RNA sequence: CGGAGAGGUA
């Protein structure tokens, strides 16, 4: 059959990395059908890259503080955990970061190997005040969603390697609501208001497209059982 | 175990009662 | 430091209660300004009498009591007590 | 500020406006055609009605109108059905429930009436009780349960923060509430688990900010480390941006304090928005808290029979002493009553000890949502003594809880007290209205007329009399005797400078400073000593409890006083002096 | 009133009413009771014309 | 005599007032409510009910 | 309701107490009332304690003193030969409790038994002092209070509420008996007399929807006629349905047909619904209720109501009036549903405003159309018309010729704002009706029907509803106690035929002698799977639900089961009213009062106090002057609002001039001085 | 940690009107969401057919009784409401049921035209004793969801027409369960099993296909930003 | 729609 509403999508920009979307005239009950699926696809589907392991020289048996850095190890882990990165090589890579003595250690101070790139050059990492040296090796990967740290039972490769929780998702946070949108003897229709917040490596409207593509691929699986069945057709633009 | 064994065509509604009733409930419009 | 007001709750009462001594003064203020605004719309039907239409951009069908309070949030009117 | 009005009652209340707009929009050439079209409900009358009713307040009233807040103004939005949709936060003000209650609706017409509705009588501007100043739009019941569950820290929860074990780094330290939300939605973290997050949008506490940022403030955008549960971060994200971080379990008293502080430090619109957000969060998290009732949940004390036998022995001894003539009837009754009161107390104590801390019944009682533990004892432990129609106790007493099932005699002897209460309630509701009317009549001519009479007469408030050994113990009844008063003289301690100047609201900072200085008595301005020929002056009356500021020059305070005194008349029991 | 004057009777009445209402856990600021009491002490009985 | 007759004991109040030939200067909430006139309180006081409003000179010129 | 009405004992009447001058000592429960007047079932308002109900086994003696049966006990033996006593006689004996331990040997098992000593003083007493015994542990309650299962688990207030509410339930379109009843439902239905009982034994010959024919055992035939779609005094629908086949043999006293609220000869005032006991999104907040949409699509709680419109043609001083299609000024289009006589066609559809009986009265042509109209808010179908004609020598009142009458019937489905309740004083209005998709559904995919909030139960001391839900689930699911190796100790005192049941078994728990908690736990422990070997509800009686709105499972299990719900006669279609202008009173020119002449809501005196305390003079003035009794002001305000003008100023009310004239009439010179 | 294997759907046929569909592999946490989306779509948005209004010979309204039948006309409506009919046209189509004399009347006695077909003959309608004749006309129509009774006033119908509430739902019951794999290496995924059950009017495969079509249509409006 | 009486809801 043919739906007599033809819902429409619209965006409202709140920042270079934050947008608000509205699919207004949904039929009663399709607000919740669409909102949660769209949210979960946005938050756990699209691929990206993120640091997965690091090794800091000097810190082998005890991980509290590095000699030469004002901050503690946990602060460095958190600082690198927010680094926006992007890679093309499927296999894990290994970057390096080193600066000499006094100054400010910053994301821009890491030479990117082939494929890997950095989108937040000025992100603070640590300050060196003590005429020490900083030597740490990163390793980026690719994936999807949020993956906790994977415990290392095969520690033969290295003992100083620290596995870090990985946010492979460029999208950082999503939420949604639903309300009523009609006055013509009907106050039961829906509205889908979506708030999307992403990293610096992708725009929110470039992640919505990927989510839509993934869901269209997944819902064509059951569609193929019978390709001549009757459903509800929204119609052309 | 059933409730009303006096009425001829009564449904067999079983009861959890443990005490016997010596007397039947009188007519309610007497 | 507040979310966007919606419907009748716009403009905030706190902002309006700084142009007047008391809430009753605000009531009379807004009521008389709305009466003047509504008299302008009728005098336009026949002829100008003494009154000035909405000083600010009037909404599509915004009722006089709303423009009256919008004209007080952005100071554009003066009043005197008895 | 919103209410739901059926789409068949609005069409009748707003008939003339709809006819005018129909004629204006060329949908009807004249008034008669528009009238008949309204009477036939064409599909376009609704379209014009939705525009007609926009920004037009409506007055709703529930009878009896005990006090002022029984009439409040809302904004109409058409809904589906034939019932009125009332916001859950105004029920306490209206004293309304949803078991068959009804309400009336009024529509102000003229410009002055609409301005009065919009500014004076609007619901969002009336959050505090005029009688006492406490908030009345506070969350209750389900909202309290939801927030109380949310802002809880259960030890040993999933994903809990774990210190470094010497082999792996710390577990449970997150770099943003977004990552914590992701972990929670992945099933790896619990919203009620203690974690360490890195906050940059919540203002730190007073001590943390003082010892960490100092300077002037946190200057939104800065980062600090907090050790809290995810639920408390979620909750504090609901409060205003500048409010310091609150890290506590939200008992009803705590929420009341938060709301009162917001009211007394922020504009009223901020308070309204905060209460709405708290309502949403509470109704969301009450569904997920898992509170239900089953006879398995209603636990019974493990050793009730032993206690009952122990005290039955004492009752038997008293009965035998009575038999041997050692005491008369009244002495026997008194001894038995004391014995069984002690038995009930012990049973209640045992029941309180037995229950775990997350039982739905105990959670609901201790959350402040509703109820008291006497009902819990009656349901689980034992009911105890019951009163004769005279009023004296039955010395039996009732010995079975409503979980076990009372016998026939226990039920019959309970019916006595059951009915006497309803009869007394009817008598008391009859008695209170007459007193309220008399009070309204006696003091209907007391109105604020002047700003200040500039008199020097005053009265002295006890204000935390000093302890014998030496100490400043605050007087328990100080909120109703010193607050919202203006000083008639200056406060000087130990030949020191004036602590509080004449003509000060005398709020929390003022009273705290006065107590710190070490002075017990102060002289304040009062209506009893006002020098105005007709009516009271604003300075003698003092602060307006509802508004929180100095009373206006047209305030009818006599009717407010009458309604404040008479409204809690039913609660005050009618119990030879 | 005969022995201790108007102030003493005013404080007495306010204290009694507040005690009665506090016994049932109801909080009413004393200014309302003060208004009511003020309305009760407003006249003087005449002796010599 | 009009506020007392609406409270209690209408007959006694009326009969005594008629003998004393009392005149009622209508000034009060109940009396003004009964005679359908603005109550003297709140937004019915002279300073409020007699407020004047006009556009400012700068805004009038900006028209 | 009728049966309870016929058994009332009132103290207020021509020769009795007064509803106001009566004190608090006559509205009490006296110890002498045990077994003669029910202590629970009384009104809730000003008549509290003044109207009572006779008990079940009680009778009245020749002088008017009520007697109650007692079972004589002799030499410590509880014997037979019931003897009827009076309060005066009973005051000089010691009677024992019915639910007391006896061992069929006339010797109490336990040593001590509570007994009402002299002045209703319950006391532990030696077993050799007892002189009488109550007949049953169901002797103090009345008929309506005896239909509450698990009554002893509810507090007196909620029990009173439930007993009173059972008399307000509307008859549903299709009736179904409970699963967890008590037993006082077959005799209550038969004695009420709304069922049809066979006069004498015989064999059914021909059974139809309109008549049964029993062929007696002596060659005689007696045809019973069933009253179909009749109207009760309160607008409900009375409808009888035969429940026997054409070959069956019936016995004297057997139920041969059903009535309004009967199913197989047992009272059926409600329906069995699957309930959940969780809070949900704040929609079941403060005693509100959430219903599924299945109960509307499938007509589970649907009811039929009938109205009665009557109009007569008088002789009139004018002289003569007629009912006919000749209504001037109206086109034939409006009179389409009218017939040759003047009345409407049976099977027609009538809406708010439509000629039901068209007539004209020459008020002195002078013919004036005063035709009957459908009241505001009414609709339905005309199902019957009765016309009495003087020409047919009918028993008409004096001075009339025709008494045409009409009936309109309409089916009402459950909506938002209707009132529901159980048998335990658990009442509330319908907050929302969710679609059946976003409803908590069990692991097998079955949605719940109704959701009740958790915060209402523990506070009101009516835990009986939870036990009823547990036992209803056990009965619906069917069970089988596994006595493979001896009967479990918790089923030792459980009668046979109760050790096993099949799905949809109906059981009974008498009011004060029924299912214990241990038995409930045991039965919950052993219930049959549904289709597959899956038990949806565990031993605690709580299931694991799914969120239909989001899809995720709820973190914790929820209590589910079947409870019995009734639909009270407090529908929202009857409680909605609005007005802008209409009829006015004549002496004090104020709007009229009542939903039936339009009429307006009254702005009382305490509302005036509230408006004065707000300091809002103008709203109060407009309310009291131009909305109520300012004759010119009303018309001017209407003419101003219809146009774009501003509201005029109020004038002088009309109730002050009447007072001035009355004061002048009392010989008082009242004047207004400038 | 980039799992490379797209989901695939497989079917299991438990019986004619019941089947289980399994969809795997899925991203960890997307099982319940997908299952509930499918369940809501199946329970709300599957087209079908039902009866709209009827007309019995001698009755003028539903508050009456036909002579000779033990069931009042209201009970006949309640019994007829449990029919299952599978239509293929798009306009209204009329059926006819005729009976006379002693014997039970059932749906097997209905005579549908080409197209519509009754899928449960023999259920029950009414019983006629000796002198009862039952001649009822049914109007079958297509739609989705629940459409309340369309009263005669709007639809310009005669007095003898009896509007009937129509439920156009081919599905009967739906549920789902998820098997989640959570290994200590983060190589996790989900498996979804969907239990659809139709009322013999269409196979569960057709209902699932219709749900997929509707969802594909809906989720295509978020793919346009690109 | 004026009065009297009866029953009921919050
Ligand atoms: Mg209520
Ligand atoms: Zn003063």
């Amino acid at each position: 059959m043919l739906i007599s509403q033809r819902p429409t999508l619209s965006e409202d920009v709140l920042t270079d990395n934050r947008s608000q979307f509205v699919i207004e005239p949904l039929e009663p009950g399709f607000g919740y059908t669409l909102g949660n699926s769209l949210r979960r696809t946005l938050l756990s589907s699209i691929p990206g890259a993120a640091v997965t392991s690091i090794r800091i020289d000097g810190v082998l048996h005890e991980f509290t503080t590095v000699p030469g850095v004002k901050e503690d190890v946990t602060e460095i882990i958190l600082n690198l955990k927010s680094l926006v990165v992007s890679s093309e090589e499927d296999e894990p890579v290994t970057m390096y970061l080193r600066k000499q003595g006094p100054g400010e250690v910053t994301a821009g101070d890491i030479v990117p190997p082939a494929g890997v790139t950095v989108h937040n050059p000025g992100m603070h990492i640590a300050t060196l005040n003590d005429k020490g040296k900083l030597e740490v090796e990163l390793v980026v990967e690719r994936g999807r969603g949020y993956v906790p740290a994977v415990q290392n039972r095969a520690s033969g490769a290295e003992i100083g390697r620290i596995p870090v929780d990985s946010i492979y998702s460029p999208v950082l946070k999503v939420t949604y609501k639903v309300d009523a949108t009609r006055v013509e003897q009907r106050t039961d229709f829906d509205k889908l208001i979506l708030d999307v917040e992403t990293k610096n490596s992708i725009s929110p409207r470039d992640a919505l497209a990927s989510a839509g593509k993934t869901l269209v691929e997944l819902f064509g699986l059951a569609r193929e059982l019978n390709v001549e069945a009757e459903g509800i057709e929204i119609g052309p633009s | 175990s059933s409730s009303n064994n006096s009425v001829p065509g009564a449904p067999n509604r079983v009861s959890f009662a443990k005490l016997r009733e010596p007397l039947e409930v009188p007519g309610l419009l007497d | 430091g507040y979310d966007t007001p919606l419907g009748i709750t716009n403009p905030p009462i706190d902002e309006l209660l700084d142009r007047v001594s008391s809430k009753y003064a605000l009531v009379i203020y807004a009521a008389k300004r709305a009466r003047q605004i509504n008299d302008y719309y009728n005098q336009l039907g026949e002829g100008i009498l003494e009154y000035v239409g909405p000083l600010v951009e009037p909404g599509l069908q915004e009722k006089p009591l709303s423009i009256a309070l919008r004209e007080i949030h952005a100071d554009l009117l003066e009043h005197t007590e008895g | 500020h919103q209410c739901g009005l059926p789409k068949l009652m609005a069409l009748e209340l707003f008939k003339p406006f709809v006819m005018k707009r129909l004629v204006d929009l060329n949908h009807a050439q004249n008034i008669k055609s528009a009238k008949r079209m309204v009477e036939r409900q064409r599909p376009q009358v609704w379209d014009v009605l939705e525009e007609v009713i926009a920004e037009h307040p409506v007055l709703l009233n529930r009878a009896p109108t005990l006090h002022r807040l029984g009439i409040q103004a809302f904004e109409p939005m058409l809904v589906e059905g034939k019932a009125i949709q009332l916001h859950p936060l105004v029920c306490e003000a209206f004293n309304a429930d949803f078991d068959g209650d009804q309400m009336a609706v009024h529509l102000p017409l003229s410009a002055e009436a609409q301005a009065e509705a919009r500014i004076l009588m609007l619901s969002s501007n009336n959050i505090l009780s005029p009688a006492s100043g406490r908030p009345l739009a506070m969350p209750r019941l389900d909202m309290v349960t939801g927030l109380y569950y949310l802002t809880t820290e259960v030890p040993g929860d999933t994903g809990e923060y774990q210190p470094a074990s010497g082999d792996h780094p710390e577990t449970g330290v997150y770099s943003s509430p977004a990552e914590a939300i992701m972990a929670a939605d992945r099933g790896v973290l619990s919203v009620r688990a203690k974690i360490k997050v890195r906050l940059t949008q919540l203002r730190p506490p007073v001590e943390i900010e003082a010892e960490l940022f100092g300077h002037s403030g946190w200057q939104p955008g800065d980062a600090w480390m907090a050790e809290t549960t995810l639920g408390r971060v979620m909750f504090n994200e609901l409060l205003p941006l500048g409010y310091p971080f609150v890290n506590k379990q939200m008992h009803k008293k705590v929420q009341a304090a938060i709301i009162n502080d917001l009211a007394e430090r922020y504009p009223m619109i901020v308070v309204a928005q905060t209460v709405d957000k708290l309502k949403d969060a509470g109704f969301y998290w009450a569904t997920r808290s898992g509170v239900t009732v089953s006879m398995a949940d209603v636990l019974v004390p493990p050793r009730k029979k032993e206690i009952l036998d122990h005290y039955e022995e004492r009752a038997d001894k008293v009965e035998k002493q009575f038999q041997r003539g050692a005491l008369n009837h009244d002495e026997r009754n008194e001894a038995l009553v004391e014995i069984w009161k002690e038995a009930t107390d012990e049973v209640g104590q045992a029941l309180r000890e037995h229950y775990p801390d997350d039982n739905p019944i105990i959670t609901i009682v201790d959350s402040g949502a509703t109820g008291n533990f006497t009902q819990t004892r009656t349901l689980a432990g034992m009911k105890g003594l019951v009163t004769n129609p005279k009023g004296e106790f039955i010395p039996r007493p009732v010995k079975s809880s409503f979980r076990e099932g009372l016998t026939v005699l226990e039920y019959f002897i309970n019916t006595h007290g059951a009915r006497k209460g309803l009869a007394d309630t009817a008598l008391r509701t009859a008695d209170s209205g007459y007193l309220t009317r008399r009070l309204v009549d006696v003091s209907q001519d007391v109105i604020v007329r002047e700003h200040d009479c500039q008199t020097e007469r005053g009265i002295v408030v006890e204000l935390a009399e000093r302890a014998p050994d030496g100490t400043l113990i605050r007087d328990p009844y100080i909120e109703t005797s010193a607050y919202a008063r203006t000083l008639g003289t200056d406060a000087v301690d130990e030949a020191g400078n004036v602590i509080v100047e004449r003509g000060q609201d005398l709020g929390d900072p003022e009273i705290d400073a006065l107590l710190a200085a070490g002075i017990t008595q102060v002289k304040v301005r009062s209506v009893l000593t006002c020098a105005t020929s007709t009516g009271v002056c604003a300075t003698c009356y003092g602060r307006s409890m509802a508004t929180g500021k100095l009373v206006d020059i047209g305030e009818a305070v006599g009717i407010v006083a009458a309604q404040s005194i008479g409204e809690p008349g039913t609660q005050l029991t009618m119990r030879d002096i | 009133l005969r022995v201790q004057g108007p102030r003493e009777v005013q404080i007495h009445l306010v204290r009694e009413v507040q005690e009665v209402y506090r016994a049932q856990g109801v909080s009413i600021h004393d200014k309302h009771i003060e208004v009511i009491v003020r309305q009760m002490l407003r006249r003087v009985t005449i002796i010599d014309s | 005599w009009l506020s007392a007759a609406s409270f209690q004991e209408t007959t006694r109040v009326l009969t005594d007032a008629a003998i004393n030939c009392r005149s009622d200067k209508l000034n009060g909430l109940k009396e003004n409510v009964i005679i359908g006139k603005l109550i003297p309180a709140g937004t019915g006081i002279n300073r409020y009910r007699n407020i004047a409003v006009q556009p400012t000179e700068e805004a009038r010129a900006a028209a | 309701s009728g049966l309870t009405h016929k058994r009332r004992l009132s103290a207020l009447g021509p020769g009795g107490l007064s509803r106001e001058r009566a004190g608090l000592e006559v509205r009490d429960v006296h110890p002498s009332h045990y077994g003669r007047m029910c202590p629970i079932e009384t009104p809730e308002g000003p008549n509290i304690g003044l109207i009572g109900s006779l008990s079940v086994y009680a009778r009245v003696n020749p002088f008017g003193f009520i007697e109650t049966p007692y079972r004589k006990v002799v030499d410590g033996v509880v014997s037979d030969e019931i003897v009827y006593l009076t309060a005066d006689e009973e005051d000089r004996h010691v009677v024992a409790q019915a639910n007391s331990p006896i061992d069929a040997d006339g010797r109490f098992v336990e040593p001590r038994v509570l007994v009402r000593r002299k002045a209703g003083e319950v006391e532990y007493v030696p077993s050799s002092e007892v002189d009488y015994m109550d007949v049953s542990p169901r002797q103090m309650v009345s008929v309506a209070t005896a239909m509450i299962p698990f009554l002893e688990h509810d507090d007196a207030n909620r029990a009173l509420m439930g007993a009173n509410m059972q008399r307000q339930a509307v008859p549903l379109v299709r009736s179904e008996a409970p699963l967890v009843g008590t037993g006082m439902e077959l005799r209550a239905a038969i004695d009420a007399g709304d069922v049809v009982v066979a006069e004498e034994s015989g064999v059914i010959e021909e059974v139809s929807a309109d008549y049964i024919t029993v062929m007696h055992d002596n060659g005689t035939r007696r045809t019973y006629r069933m009253r179909k779609f009749a109207r009760s005094n309160h607008g409900t629908c009375a409808n009888q349905c035969p429940i026997v086949d054409a070959g069956d043999r019936v016995e004297a006293g057997q139920v041969i047909a059903d009535g309004p609220c009967t199913d197989d000869g047992e009272m059926a005032l409600g329906k069995n619904l699957l309930v959940a006991i969780m809070p949900w999104e704040g929609h079941n907040y403060e005693d509100a209720i959430i219903l599924s949409n299945r109960l509307v699509e499938e007509d589970v709680l649907t009811s039929i109501h009938i109205e009665e419109h009557e109009i007569d043609a008088r002789d009139t001083k004018l002289g003569a009036e007629e009912i006919t299609r000749d209504i001037p000024n109206i086109s034939d289009e409006v009179l389409a549903d009218l017939d040759e006589r003047g009345i409407v066609r049976i099977g027609a559809e009538v809406r708010d405003g439509d000629i039901l009986v068209g007539k004209v009265t020459p008020k002195g042509r002078e013919v004036r159309d005063t035709s009957l109209k459908v009241p505001h808010g009414e609709s339905g179908k005309v199902i019957g018309i009765r016309v009495f004609s003087r020409e047919d020598e009918d028993e008409l009142p004096a001075g009339v010729n025709e008494l045409v009458r009409v009936y309109v019937a309409q089916k009402r489905k459950i909506s938002d704002g209707d009132k529901l309740a159980g048998r335990h004083g658990n009442k509330g209005v319908i907050g929302k009706i969710l679609p059946v998709e976003d409803m908590p559904f069990l692991a097998d995919g079955t949605p719940v029907d109704i959701i009740l909030n958790t915060h209402g139960v523990p506070r009101r001391m009516n835990i009986g509803q939870i036990l009823e839900t547990h036992l209803g689930w056990c009965a619906h699911s069917g069970w089988k106690v596994d006595a493979a190796k001896g009967v479990p100790d918790w089923a030792a005192r459980l009668p046979d035929e109760l050790l096993e049941a099949q799905p949809n078994a109906i059981v009974s728990t008498p009011v004060f002698d029924g299912a214990q908690e241990a038995e409930l736990q045991g039965l919950l422990s052993c219930t049959l799977p549904n289709r597959d070997g899956d038990v949806l509800v565990d031993a605690d009686g709580k299931a694991m639900l799914f969120d239909g709105r989001s899809g995720e499972p709820f973190p914790y299990p929820v209590t589910v089961g079947y409870m019995y719900i009734m639909k009270l006669h407090h529908l929202v279609d009857d409680k909605i009213h609005a007005r802008s202008t209409g009829p006015y009173s004549m002496i004090t020119q104020q709007p009229l009062g009542g939903k039936a002449q339009f009429g307006g809501q009254r702005f009382g005196e305490m509302e005036c106090w509230a408006m004065q305390a707000y300091g809002a003079a103008y709203t109060l003035q407009e309310l009291l002057t131009i909305k109520s009794d300012d004759t010119v002001g009303r018309v001017k305000v209407y003419e101003a609002i219809v146009k774009g003008e501003n509201i005029p100023e109020p004038g002088i009310p009309e109730s002050f001039k009447v007072l001035l004239k009355e004061l002048q009439s009392l010989c008082l010179n009242v004047e207004v001085l400038s």
